[PDB]
């Protein structure tokens, strides 16, 4: 996350880590018990994957677990085209029992609508080029289709939609990938792609658009 | 110069 500050603790409950070999590669979002959205980039063949956390190098935090994950399933049309429909569906081994610092977060009923005002929360790369050890958290907000499409080209689709970019550069990267951009209080994307660097002036970031699968998730989830 | 945010990120051409 670039420039943003660290998160308020526990205050993004249903933020996901996922880690091999205890080194963090992607995040996910908690969206169900037994269920982790991630992007599709961030496949695995087994994941360990930290919920309830504030720090990824402390001691474990009260109300934190490390659980494993061995099935996860990619969109069908992940890649097509390229940079696409880039999410995944990570079923954990055990449901967790929701608690005070672990949390399922429901998907918007609302596409992304210009100027929405959104949060975007990770592990990734700072400002500084330094990896953080406590979760950031910085604001952005969504832009239109048409920027989207025009700062992308050639290869904006349905599937992404487009945040930040504003003078302020505030952004996700690297790292950030799969984690959650919540606007107006709802899982709205996840963190999926942009331009090298990020934090450029004029380059909002780009994120899977959740609305567009709601369907295929809860199928999937009910199968 | 498109990257997808994992880490490593994946890096393309553009
Ligand atoms: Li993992």
């Amino acid at each position: 996350i670039i420039n943003g500050e660290d998160c308020s603790p526990h205050s993004q409950p249903w933020q996901a880590a996922l880690v091999m070999e205890n080194e963090l590669f992607c995040s996910g979002v908690l969206v169900h018990p037994q269920w982790v959205l991630s992007a599709a980039h961030c496949f695995q063949n087994s994941y360990t994957i930290g919920l309830g956390l504030h720090s990824l190098e402390a001691d474990q935090e009260p109300g934190s677990q490390m659980v494993e994950a061995s099935l996860s399933v990619r969109h069908p049309e992940y890649n097509r085209p390229l940079l696409a429909n880039d999410l995944m569906l990570i079923k954990l081994d055990e449901s967790v029992s929701e608690s005070d610092t672990i949390r399922s977060i429901s998907i918007a009923s609302q596409c992304p609508t210009a100027g929405n005002s959104c949060l975007v929360s990770g592990w990734g790369l700072l400002a500084n080029g330094r990896m953080p050890t406590v979760l950031q958290c910085v604001n952005v907000s969504v832009v239109s289709e048409e920027v989207c499409s025009k700062l992308y080209d050639p290869l904006y689709h349905p599937s992404m939609f487009c945040a930040g970019g504003g003078q302020d550069q505030k952004d996700s990267c690297n790292g950030d990938s799969g984690g959650p951009l919540i606007c107006n209080g709802y899982l709205q994307g996840l963190v999926s792609f942009g331009k090298a660097p990020c934090g450029q002036v004029g380059v909002p970031g780009v994120y899977t658009n959740l609305c567009k699968f709601t369907e295929w998730i809860e199928k999937t989830v009910q199968a | 110069g498109f990257c997808q945010r994992s880490i490593p990120p994946i890096c393309f051409p553009d």
